[PDB]
């Protein structure tokens, strides 16, 4: 067929307009950059919208906290696969980053004092866990994470950056290992974009769309983890798929973890607090990793409820009504709007759904790429960031902890512009571009939006979907993994047997969901093999066959005088798959999980414990 | 081919360059502020016209409802004669005419209370067939 | 099998001047869920994906849905479709709103004009970016309530006919709702010239005050009740600043 | 002197038509609605009586034809009361009514009252205070022109 193609220039492009997205283009922009930022959707309607607990920081405005307690439930939440440099950055920081958001204007709630208003959430302690549950979310009342995407998005307008709205990133502009720009299908008109700049940054989100049932939005289909795929990148840690205790039964949409952190709990059949066993001190206030698991055994042993006996109730009830108008406003109507529940009278559906995405593409503690074979260690890949839910300095690790999302974004996405307020200095100019600069990144969207085929861009999506959430669930054994790796595979052919219909440019939203669904792929298929491989039992990820945590000792047996594991025997370790996209296999390799901090002399690397919540 | 055109950054607003030069305060503010105020104080004199009658009403009545629907006039016009579909002189002719709806209307009435049964002796009439 | 019978607007660019005609289908509301939405994915997926449209969240939170659905304007997400299968449910986008495709407006200009307002925070005195937290009581942040949630779906401006007729020069219900909510954050010291910049007799003053609104908004605030205050602003009563930062703060 | 983003919003309009793209059905496609078409009525009304004094101002200036022979030639043809008297019932509820929702509309203007309850009471409460005053002010002085057609003592 035949297309239209453009040029643009500039210093930093970021293919996203989240809370990283935005943060990033904002510290940027006011920095003095020529910024451009380009999302397939308009910035209020990015995912971090929906984002509702809230935000981690110690502030005490409740009681007294220290920002090294938070360093400390981050790590525990981590499982030890969390690379210490960045969730020092992550915890030391997030007592101003927030800050700053005050200051930036979100309404936050209030404290008589007129200080930031905190909730408890799940995993969170003070005293180095040993003191009672943390108050050090932060929040908006109960929709934390739109007002943030709002308030980072006013101010984003103030630093001129000029914004590319539904344009959808396709690929990577490649040339030797550095990175020049994005190449865009801009969807008001069918023409294409690209964006010779001296950075890229990538701030996608996840990808919860590859599950059957997920809390994310349609967006959510990770095209940022494909476009790094497909550029060469290899990915970290995608079989660590945090699921969400709280997702409402039927069509799936968060109810907040905030709801517990106010005193709501989980009951199963014959409505016992059955957390008070599975838990006996955090309680419904454990890590998310640890209570959607602790869920979905009630009900394969019948204690679930409903007309099914398959997922289990949310009490909110017993709380003072006054206090579920200010504290729960927005789902008090999420619930009422979607379940026929008066949260004041009866207890929420909620079954654990597909809810955030550790995984990602690797960066260094400054949030940059990286490349690593087992020889010369990880090398940076020059001209490319990424952070958010799509980054993975796994500030997460195994487990993401509550609230520590939006932060994650808000922090590193700052933690773009500052590091580049640094080694970007004014004479380096405007990198050019190869000759025929993604001409195969637009001959793909030729093949895709005449593809002729006989099976539906809609049916095959629906069928992996439902695979890769029989397969990929929360328990996980050898005998289904393998035969779904295997399922799942022969999909990833079917992309030659494609089927679109509407031919057109101008929004095709047909043939951008079928890019949409090829991103997917690269996506559901390494998450599985590494999900596969990995023989162990740690954060999100547990094995009903590799029941036990491995690590490189056991912390049990306190340490004194035990020969270390080898690398090999043990899974205290990231997990880099590495795909090539044409054939579309994937080959693994393992980085080692970085353990020690940003700076020793300031604070203590918090050696691996008994995960024990 | 990607063998095409360089192309400019998209039509975009710029809330704060965009601001420096173009800041005067014509606030149209005061003068809402009373044409309100005067149809609020229109308010006793409607109900005051039922009672009293004769040619000292008559004139202040049409005096009164002159100066509102002046104004009311001008703010229809303003709506449904869009610029846009209109075109600038023919958008003019609107907005003059408004005026001219004003003048006339006035004239009229003034003309009516003086060599016909002004307005307070029509209510009248009507009412009593 | 129930089957409910939708009519939705469609318009292809891409063709040699073509005509907006309104499509027939029909979806088993059986094998489709409780939304319009829902069965708006149905219809593309399984009959027709041509049927072109904007949506994400699917919880009632983002406002890329909002669409003009049995002659209101709603967020498609969140909208139960009739459950009555011998009524007719009729879909179009949102209200004198230039249509790209479809259903998908050019909300360009609904997102210009908010730019316009300055949507930031702004003090009188510089203050340092990264350092203590502004006071603001309970009771001060209380007012800021009706207005944060604000979506920005478009609902309420392409349903007001003074925007469908002068969006040009009239900022509109959703637009103005916010720009209130930065006069009265007791925080924010731009007051006075944010309020100037909306002086004119247009921009602000071209509510007719016709109230739908906040009848159509989805999310259930009240833009008029804004304007209205604002109008306030404009001509007779005041903005009230904040008590100072008790110390200790 | 159109403020900075005014401006703005004239080119996108031009823009937007050289795209000869269309504009999302309004009004045509709309539910009728209390809020919008008591304002509607709030304009018909308040044009249509203003409408009235210019061809009935001006009308009668520029005619020969004074306002009384007009009583007369149509008395003249004298049409049974209950049709008559709903011609008083019009002429009388326009006045009834925009004024009413009247001093309604500056409330709204004031920021008070600008709930969907007690908006929708606004609503009925002012087109019922008509409705009724406009029949109560054209019923009540045909009853006194009964009540006298007939003197009992
Ligand atoms: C899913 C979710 C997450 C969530 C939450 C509730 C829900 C339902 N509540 C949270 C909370 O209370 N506290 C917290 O710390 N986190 C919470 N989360 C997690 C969090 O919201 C998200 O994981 C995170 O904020 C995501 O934000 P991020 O900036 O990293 O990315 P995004 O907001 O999800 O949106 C991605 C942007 O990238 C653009 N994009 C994506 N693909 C493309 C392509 N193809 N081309 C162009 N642009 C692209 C999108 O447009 C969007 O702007
Ligand atoms: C197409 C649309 C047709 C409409 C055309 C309209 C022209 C508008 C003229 C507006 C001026 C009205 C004031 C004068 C007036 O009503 O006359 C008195 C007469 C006295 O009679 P009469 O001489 O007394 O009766 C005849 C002898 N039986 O009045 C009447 O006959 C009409 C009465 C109207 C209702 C009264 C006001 C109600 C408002 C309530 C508000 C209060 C809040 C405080
Ligand atoms: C106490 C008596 C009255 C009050 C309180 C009143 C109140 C109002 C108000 C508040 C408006 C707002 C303007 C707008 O919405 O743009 C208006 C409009 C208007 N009024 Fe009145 N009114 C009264 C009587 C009348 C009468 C008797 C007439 C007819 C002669 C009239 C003619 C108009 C016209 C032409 C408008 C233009 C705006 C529109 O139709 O929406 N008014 N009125
Ligand atoms: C503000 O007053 C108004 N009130 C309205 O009911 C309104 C409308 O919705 C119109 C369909 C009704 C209007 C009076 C008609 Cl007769 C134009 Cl053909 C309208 O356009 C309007 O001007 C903006
Ligand atoms: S006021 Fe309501 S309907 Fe309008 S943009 Fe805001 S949320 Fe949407
Ligand atoms: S509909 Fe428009 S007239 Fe005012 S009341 Fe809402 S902005
Ligand atoms: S798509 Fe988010 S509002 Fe319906």
């Amino acid at each position: 067929a035949q297309y239209k193609v453009i040029d643009h220039a500039y210093d930093v492009v970021i293919i996203g307009a989240g809370g990283a997205g935005l943060r990033a283009a904002m510290g940027l922009g006011e920095a003095g950059f020529k910024t451009a930022v380009v999302t397939k959707m308009f910035p209020t309607r990015s995912h971090t919208t929906a984002a509702q607990g809230g935000i981690n920081a110690a502030l005490g405005s409740m009681n007294p906290d220290d920002w090294k307690w938070h360093f400390y439930d981050t790590a525990k939440g981590s499982d030890w696969l969390g690379d210490q440099n960045a969730m020092h950055y992550l915890t030391r920081n997030a007592v101003e980053a927030v800050t700053e958001l005050e200051n930036f204007g979100m309404p936050f709630s209030r404290t008589p004092e007129g200080k930031i208003y905190q909730r408890s959430f799940g995993g969170q302690s003070n005293n180095y866990g040993k003191g009672g549950v943390a108050k050090r979310t932060c929040c908006v009342a109960d929709r934390t994470g739109h007002s943030m995407l709002h308030t980072l998005y006013g101010n984003s307008l103030r630093c001129h950056c000029t914004f590319f709205i539904e344009y959808f990133a396709l690929d990577l502009l490649m040339d030797k290992g550095r990175c020049v720009g994005v190449i865009a299908l801009c969807l008001e008109d069918g023409t294409i974009h690209r964006f010779r700049s001296k950075r890229t940054i990538v701030a996608t989100g996840g990808y919860g769309r590859a599950y059957f049932s997920c809390t994310t939005a349609h967006m959510n289909t990770g095209d940022g983890t494909a476009l790094a795929t497909r550029a060469g990148i290899a990915l970290e840690d995608l079989e660590f798929i945090q699921f969400h205790p709280t997702g409402i039964y039927g069509v799936g949409c968060l109810i907040t973890e905030g709801s517990r952190g106010e005193g709501g709990f989980l009951v199963n059949s014959e409505g016992e607090r059955f957390m008070e066993r599975y838990a006996p001190k955090a309680k419904d206030l454990a890590s998310r990793d640890v209570v959607s698991r602790a869920e979905t055994i009630e009900i394969m042993e019948g204690r679930g409820v409903g007309p099914e006996k398959d997922h289990i109730y949310l009490q909110l009830h017993h709380l003072p009504a006054e206090q579920l108008h200010q504290r729960l406003p927005g789902i008090s109507e999420t619930a009422k709007i979607f379940a026929g529940v008066d949260v004041t009278k009866e207890p929420i559906p909620v079954i654990p759904t597909v809810h955030y995405n550790m995984g990602g593409i690797p960066t260094n503690y400054k949030a940059q790429v990286i490349k690593y074979t087992k020889e010369g260690g990880d090398k940076i890949v020059p001209g490319l960031y990424a952070c958010g839910e799509c980054a993975c300095h796994s500030v997460h690790g195994a487990n993401r902890l509550g609230a520590n999302s939006l932060l994650d974004a808000v922090v590193f996405g700052r933690a773009c512009s500052i590091n580049i307020k640094e080694e970007l200095k004014p004479d380096e100019k405007i990198p050019e571009l190869p000759e025929g600069a993604g001409e195969e990144s637009i001959a793909n969207l030729d093949a895709v939006r005449y593809a002729n085929g006989d099976v539906p861009t809609a049916e095959l999506r629906l069928t992996m979907q439902k695979t890769m959430q029989k397969h990929a669930g929360v328990f996980r054994r050898g005998d289904i993994l393998a035969e779904g790796v295997k399922k799942m595979m022969d999909l990833s052919k079917e992309l030659k047997r494609l089927k679109t219909t509407d031919r057109s440019l101008i929004w095709n939203s047909d043939l951008t969901e079928s890019l949409e669904l090829q991103n997917l792929m690269l996506n559901a298929t390494q998450t599985i093999v590494a999900a596969e491989n990995r023989k162990e039992s740690r954060g999100a990820h547990a094995r009903d066959d590799f029941p036990k945590r491995e690590d490189e000792y056991d912390y049990s047996k306190p340490i004194e005088g035990q020969t270390k594991r080898p690398f090999e025997k043990h899974w205290r370790k990231h997990t880099l798959t590495k795909q090539d996209p044409r054939t579309g296999h994937i080959t693994l390799d393992y980085r080692p999980v970085i353990d020690k901090t940003l700076d020793p002399a300031e604070v203590d690397w918090i050696p691996p414990i008994i995960r024990s919540y | 081919t990607s063998a095409a055109v360089t192309g400019a950054a998209p039509p975009q607003f710029d809330p704060i360059a965009a601001e420096k030069g173009f800041k005067p305060l014509h606030s149209h503010g005061t003068l809402f502020k009373i044409e309100r105020y005067f149809a609020a104080a229109m308010v006793p004199l409607i109900p005051a016209a039922y009672f009293i009658h004769g040619r000292e009403m008559d004139l202040c009545l049409a005096l009164a409802l002159t100066l509102h629907v002046h104004w009311g006039v001008w703010g229809v016009v303003n709506d449904y004669g869009r610029p846009f579909v209109l075109g600038d002189t023919l958008a003019a002719a609107v907005r003059v005419g408004a005026y001219i709806f004003t003048a006339c209307l006035l004239a009229g009435l003034l003309y009516f209370n003086e060599h016909d049964v002004g307005l307070t002796r029509a209510f009248e009439m009507v009412w009593e067939l | 099998k129930r089957i409910k019978t939708f009519e939705i607007y469609r318009f292809n660019p891409e063709e040699p001047g073509a005509k907006p005609k309104l499509q027939k289908f029909d979806v088993d509301l059986d094998k489709c869920g409780t939304m319009v939405l829902d069965a708006l994915i149905k219809i593309k997926n399984e009959v027709d994906p041509t049927l072109t449209f904007r949506r994400s969240c699917r919880e009632g939170i983002c406002g890329s849905c909002a669409m003009n659905i049995a002659g209101e304007n709603t967020l498609a997400c969140i909208c139960n479709i009739d459950q009555n299968t011998s009524k007719t449910t009729k879909i179009y986008p949102l209200p004198h709103m230039f249509v790209i495709k479809d259903l998908v407006p050019d909300m360009n200009l609904f997102y210009a004009q908010y730019a316009s307002i300055q949507p930031w925070l702004q003090k009188k005195t510089k203050i340092n970016l990264g350092e203590k937290q502004q006071y603001q009581s309970i009771k001060e942040q209380e007012k800021l309530d009706g207005l944060y949630e604000c979506i920005l779906c478009a609902c309420c401006s392409a349903s007001c006919p003074s925007y469908w007729w002068n969006a040009d020069k009239y900022l509109g219900p959703a637009v103005l709702m916010q720009a209130y909510r930065w006069i009265i954050d007791s925080r924010d010291d731009s007051a006075a010239e944010r309020l100037a910049r909306m002086q004119d007799g247009f921009s602000a003053f071209k509510c007719h005050t016709i109230m739908n609104c906040t009848k159509t908004c989805p999310k259930h605030l009240n833009p008029a009740r804004a304007i209205g205050e604002i109008k306030m602003l404009l001509t007779k009563m005041k903005t009230k600043p904040a008590p100072l930062p008790t110390p200790a703060n | 002197e159109k403020t900075p983003i005014q401006v703005w919003g004239w080119d996108y309009l031009m823009r937007q038509r050289a795209l000869k793209r269309p504009i999302a059905p309004h009004l045509t496609i709309y539910k009728p609605q209390m809020t919008w078409m008591v304002s509607g009525l709030h304009r018909v009304t308040g044009c249509a009586m203003a409408g009235t004094l210019l061809i009935g101002g001006v009308g009668f200036s520029v005619l020969p034809l004074d306002f009384t022979t007009f009583v007369e030639f149509i008395r003249g043809l004298g049409i049974p009361w209950v049709i008559l008297d709903t011609f008083k019932f019009i002429i009388a509820f326009p006045i009834a009514f925009h004024t009413l929702n009247g001093i309604r509309f500056i409330g709204f203007d004031m920021a008070k009252g600008t709930d969907i309850p007690s908006i929708y009471r606004g609503a009925y409460l002012v087109l019922g205070l008509a409705a009724l005053i406009s029949l109560a002010v054209v019923v009540y002085p045909r009853w006194e022109r009964h009540k006298k057609a007939t003197l009992p003592t």
